């Protein structure tokens, strides 16, 4: 059992995809992350299936500041990885399976969504879900994914996916929700009057 | 049993007219396109129906929508026939179209919109001439429906629309309205409690157009004496007592013995003995500018136990109280 | 333990509110339902806390066609009940607690929603959720409410609620989702080109 | 004894007299403009170093091509940005409009003028003889400029020259591998496409000059007039030279090595073998016959040489019979 396959197989990490072998082995794609994640080589060698500190007291102690610092690294690497043609193809495959879920909106008709972060900065916002049909972001259904940084997915992943694959852009909704009270439509003035009444406390 | 009673004016109107008039049950509805209406604001709602302010998107005008719930399959036919028979009449509300929900089959009435300066903050702002004016407008409408053989049976301030801006008055709510057949008996669970006629409180099923004239009297009294409501009761028993404390208990039993009305035993136990008070008793420093000798005389002829001895709508219009009003139509 | 309190206390029935005593006792509010629900008196007396058929009490040919036919009645009664001033006040109280859930949309910022049916006809659509901030309908988060008829709530319940209570109409969202790829916005032409490419299969 | 030094014939001393605020791109600063003026529309392409998008500048509603540079090297970004500005306004040189950057990730992005490129994947098989002579003269018109400015391109390929046949427009792009030329100074041999790598890059000769681009131009010319893209189809940096040796002969190859005393890698002479120099008239068939002329072959023969010092310069190339019908058609 490897590290990458183990992590992505965990509960709450169904959004993650397994990063290819040579993408991490290629040090060209990992620059600028040295003073961005604590214990760089520790975070690197752990996810790269390498031996731990050979002589430094192997006793993990609280490796929560190391192992969960290795999770931080792989997360940021995953962000750069799902922008590449290989990474997109993997996400697009999970997209076909529906690993990310379906749109909550009724008139999107269970359109499968893509993972997305509101910010590319870690610890600022959690992972969200982007429906390509209604083109808006939503909060994940299950509480599992409510503890995953959105910076591990980026802000332009679903956007760049349809840039290289425009054929997957869903047809805009054929129907929409129309308010019906006793068979009557509702004039937009109604909502304007209610807002004015709401601004009176 | 009780002694029969028939209307003095417009006694035989429905008993000669074509049956396609007083028979609302065999009437059919001209259901128009409902999609022409979109709701905007709730104006009110009650036991029988919900009322909305809507905009007819075809002409961009303001229209009031009254949504009738499936109460009675004959009650809906009643109000819809009366509204059409009185349609175009003086101060009568205008039934524009009759739409329905194609899914739930719940019909909805649409009317003309009257920017009603609500009487909750209007009846305390009216002058003497104003009260005389609008009261003459109601009579102008009441005399029409009575001439058409249609009682209103629900005359109240909450059912008369007033746009003071253009001096406009309209009489609405014709759900409790019913055609008058001489001799035929009706139901006494109608009209507001504060405006219930003495005949309704003593279970006298054979009333006529004069019922509305009592309700009109209660309105006049509530306005010129600044007391809304004037006969503030708590039930259908205390209500008559409230009236008996003003009109006296003397003329009450005279009204009963005249028609041999089978009075409910609970009444005479709690009625007691009350003397007839003067109308000049309810006059203080506030309502003094609204009270005139002609006003009291007109009111005195309006509020009577004997429905047969009450002023008719036309007779009421021919009163000194409406002298300044009629002469100002030159 | 009564019937109404038991049913509304069940799992998956958190949307329902307990109908008042006299509303069902008043036969004025139950008309037109005779040839609309099977076994009318059976469905009525059971939810009205009344004794059974008196004799053949053992489930009259599997009371799943009786007890779950009594559920059908109370559901339709609930639809007429939540349009009344008393019924609305009860739902509005549940609205303050958030028994119906919060809007999935991120930029609605967890705005509490109201229950709503897409159709007033039973067995045509399940119960949905209306967000008063984004004014659109959504599919319930949990799978519990995925087996509850929308006809038991109506199509105009949330609409008529703000008609009588315009002060509860939320201020329209101050923010919205803006697509950002490498710091750049996305021109609307991009989505148009993808749709044309999508219509080529 | 090491390798023999080599200096450029033309524009030898240009950077060794110019102000240091020219060839020194490391001390250069960037005029970062407002980024919010650009919105992405369509992906035109992407590679190892950067992503390229088609965008619309919402301020003037014109079409702009955005090149997004990833944080590769903090000096490589400074190199392309200085060269693009130094060659800015030049003949057939792509125009650097603005240099924006993401304020969050500090990842810079270049924006250029938009050239509606009728892609050469379906264009090079539609060009006539005069067309090839025309656009080739346009590339020389640009290559002679950057060489005069002391700037090698080191990446001359059909995928880096934009052609709008509608208006007969040609622009030379991709100046990332471009570098200023200092005489005597050694450079890196892991540049340019494999199919366009000069012999000096394949034998590890770090002291090349502007003549590198002239070899790459020859490969383009050969691929166009003979209808073979690519012309020197190799599989690595070893088989590539072998592909060339099978055409230019092994005779002139070892002469090129012994002239500069190049320390040739042992694996070469083991697989090089012996190949005779084939004629350029050998690659002519019934398809490319209308593109091949005695002047074309003579021009190509002077372009593709082992000895970089003996290759035609950009100005010398323009003064060739192959470009006689072209120059004479500028009398307006
Ligand atoms: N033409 C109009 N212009 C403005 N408001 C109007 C209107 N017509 C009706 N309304 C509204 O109608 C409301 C009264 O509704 P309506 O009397 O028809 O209900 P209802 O008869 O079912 C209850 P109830 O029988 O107990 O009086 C008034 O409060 C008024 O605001
Ligand atoms: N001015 C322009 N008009 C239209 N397209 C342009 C353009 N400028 C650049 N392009 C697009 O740029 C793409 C090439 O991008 P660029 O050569 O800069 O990437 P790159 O240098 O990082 C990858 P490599 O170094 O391997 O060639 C071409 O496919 C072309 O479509
Ligand atoms: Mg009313
Ligand atoms: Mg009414
Ligand atoms: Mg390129
Ligand atoms: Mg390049
Ligand atoms: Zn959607
Ligand atoms: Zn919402």
């Amino acid at each position: 059992v490897s590290w990458i396959s183990w992590f992505c197989g965990l509960r709450g990490n169904e959004f993650f995809c397994e990063v290819d072998e040579d993408y991490i082995q290629d040090k060209f794609n990992l620059t600028g992350l040295n003073e961005q994640v604590p214990h760089y080589r520790q975070a690197l060698d752990m996810i790269l299936d390498l031996e731990p500190d050979e002589e430094l007291e192997d006793n993990p102690n609280q490796s929560d500041l190391i192992e969960q610092a290795a999770e931080m690294l792989y997360g940021l690497i995953h962000a750069r990885y799902i922008l590449t043609n290989r990474g997109i193809a993997q996400m697009l495959e999970k997209y076909q399976q529906g690993d990310f879920g379906y749109c909550p909106r009724v008139y999107c008709e269970n359109q499968p969504m893509l993972p997305i972060g509101l910010s590319d900065i870690p610890g600022e916002a959690m992972v969200k879900l982007y429906c390509p049909k209604c083109m808006d972001v939503y909060t994940p259904k299950s509480s599992r994914h409510h503890h995953t940084d959105g910076a591990y997915f980026g802000t332009g992943f679903p956007h760049i996916l349809f840039m290289v694959h425009p054929e997957y852009r869903p047809k805009r909704p054929a129907n929409q929700f129309v308010p019906r009270l006793y068979g009557f439509k509702i004039h937009p003035m109604a909502y304007q009057l209610q807002l004015q009444a709401a601004s009176n406390f | 049993g009780p002694v029969p009673s028939r209307a003095r004016v417009y006694t035989d109107v429905n008993t000669h007219r074509p049956r396609e008039y007083w028979d609302y049950e065999s009437h059919v509805v001209e259901w128009g396109n409902q999609d022409d209406y979109q709701l905007v604001r709730k104006l009110g709602r009650g036991k029988y129906s919900e009322v909305f302010e809507a905009i007819n998107i075809t002409n961009n005008e303001k229209v009031v929508v009254k949504i009738l719930k499936p109460v009675k399959k004959k009650k809906i036919k009643r109000e819809i026939k009366i509204l059409e028979n009185l349609r175009g009449g003086p101060n009568i509300i205008t039934l524009a179209d009759i739409v329905k929900d194609p899914v739930s089959r719940t019909p909805a009435l649409v009317f003309e919109h009257v920017n009603n300066t609500d009487f909750k903050q209007l009846y305390q702002t009216l002058t003497d001439y104003d009260i005389r004016f609008y009261m003459y407008e109601i009579l102008k409408a009441l005399d029409y429906c009575h001439s058409m053989g249609i009682m209103h049976r629900d005359v109240k301030p909450h059912n008369v629309m007033i746009d003071h801006e253009h001096r406009k008055l309209r009489l609405i709510d014709w759900g409790l309205a019913e055609f008058y057949h001489p001799g035929q008996e009706y139901n006494v669970r109608v009209a507001s409690r504060y405006f219930k006629g003495p005949e309704l409180l003593v279970d006298y099923q054979m009333y006529d157009y004069s019922l509305d004239m009592w309700s009109l009297g209660c309105m006049l009294a509530s306005m010129i004496f600044r007391k809304e409501p004037f006969f503030h009761g708590h039930d259908n028993y205390d209500q008559l007592v409230r009236i008996a404390k003003v009109l006296g208990t003397e003329d009450l039993y005279d009204y009963i013995d005249k028609y041999n009305i089978e009075l409910d035993p609970r009444f005479n136990d709690i009625l007691g003995r009350h003397s007839r008070k003067r109308w000049e008793r309810f006059v203080h420093s506030e309502n003094q500018h609204l009270v005139s000798p002609e006003a009291l005389d007109f009111l005195d002829k309006l509020l009577r136990y004997d429905h047969q001895s009450r002023l008719t709508a036309r007779e009421a219009m021919e009163h000194p109280y409406f002298y300044t009003v009629v002469k100002d139509q030159a």
